[PDB]
């Protein structure tokens, strides 16, 4: 049962906390049927943001291959520091 | 009485001088490269898009844009997650090292805060 | 008073006339002083937000004669202590976090200074204290010490 209130009441606790920080930077696509050359600048605006979203990513990523490393080093710097003597 | 051992280190030092002198320049390459491995890898998940003519198509393209946008941001999320996640792990091995060895964790705290 | 010497060497023109006018916002009457109850109102006054367990301590370690001041002497002393992880990466290279006889062989062969299969197996005998055949980062900051 401790595997059904720990891992069960934490990932679900992650979901809302997940889905939530999402319906806000998510500006409802309102503009439906008005004028013609708005989309212009606009498309690349939603895009410009679009671009962003994504761009923040790789950064978000590669910064992980750095620590997945800094990690090891440490880990070993830890397995090189034991010695019961 | 091994005296001539003033040049064997000189080297080793005059030497280690070479070691670093290498990695240094090697630092800003894997970067100006990691700089391109970047934009090159980026040129396509959403390339130099274009603007059509008039009607029913723009209205749509959008849909997807916003559509995948979430498809994107989503993964952008799974990220900061598996990120802060892998962010904490390091910090839990941060504690393991100081208390046994004696290195301390004061360094990271101060600097980082402001930016993020 | 020995600290004050190196201490003044560190100070160069664009930050001796600067570490002045504000440090002064601590003194008050030609005769030598400076205070510290504005020790925190000025730290940040330069971009340093010291927590209060880092604001009660900065008050518990400094000042010991009674002058209840702090000049430009024992001052810029409390203003120095407040890439070797890089090179490890451009040397460790392969991700095993370690660096053995060959890679070093490599790097020591990846440079421009002449060396030998004899200039290599001699260096490995000085940074690997524990005795093994690699060099923990721990022993990566000790050999590489003194070098640029
Ligand atoms: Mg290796
Ligand atoms: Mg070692």
């Amino acid at each position: 049962l401790a595997k059904a209130d720990q891992k069960r009441g934490k990932k679900q606790t992650a979901r809302e906390t997940k889905k939530k920080v999402l319906a806000e930077r998510r500006k409802p696509l309102n503009i439906d049927h008005l004028n013609e050359d708005k989309l212009r600048d606009k498309a690349k605006e939603l895009w410009d943001w679009l671009y962003q979203l994504q761009t923040e990513k790789y950064d978000f990523a590669e910064q992980i291959k750095r620590k997945k490393y800094e990690i090891v080093t440490l880990r070993n710097r830890i397995d090189q520091a034991q010695k019961h003597s | 009485e091994e005296k001539k051992r003033r040049a064997a280190t000189a080297r080793r030092q005059h030497l280690k001088s070479a070691m670093l002198q290498l990695a240094v320049t090697e630092i800003e390459k894997e970067a100006a490269a990691k700089e391109v491995e970047k934009q090159n890898y980026l040129a396509e998940h959403s390339p130099p898009l274009s603007l059509p003519g008039s009607m029913q198509e723009l209205q749509e393209l959008s849909k997807k844009l916003h559509a995948k946008i979430d498809s994107v941001d989503e993964e952008r999320y799974d990220t900061e997650v598996k990120l802060q996640k892998t962010n904490k792990e390091l910090e839990d091995l941060s504690q393991k090292l100081f208390d046994l060895r004696g290195k301390f964790k004061r360094p990271p705290l101060r600097r980082v805060r402001m930016s993020a | 008073t020995d600290q004050q010497a190196e201490a003044r060497a560190f100070l160069s023109e664009e930050m001796i006339a600067e570490f002045k006018a504000a440090f002064d916002m601590f003194d008050a009457d030609g005769g030598g002083d400076i205070s510290t109850k504005e020790l925190g109102t000025v730290m940040r006054m330069l971009g340093q937000n010291p927590t209060k367990e880092e604001l009660d301590a900065i008050i518990e370690e400094v000042d010991e004669d009674g002058s209840g001041t702090i000049d430009f002497e024992e001052f810029l002393v409390m203003m120095v202590r407040q890439e070797l992880a890089n090179c490890f990466r451009i040397f460790d290279k392969n991700a095993d976090g370690f660096i053995d006889i060959e890679e070093l062989g490599e790097i020591l062969r990846a440079t421009g200074e002449h060396v030998t299969e004899e200039d290599i197996e001699d260096l490995m005998k000085d940074s690997d204290k524990n005795n093994d055949g690699r060099i923990d980062f721990d022993e990566f900051l000790k050999m590489m010490e003194g070098v640029q």
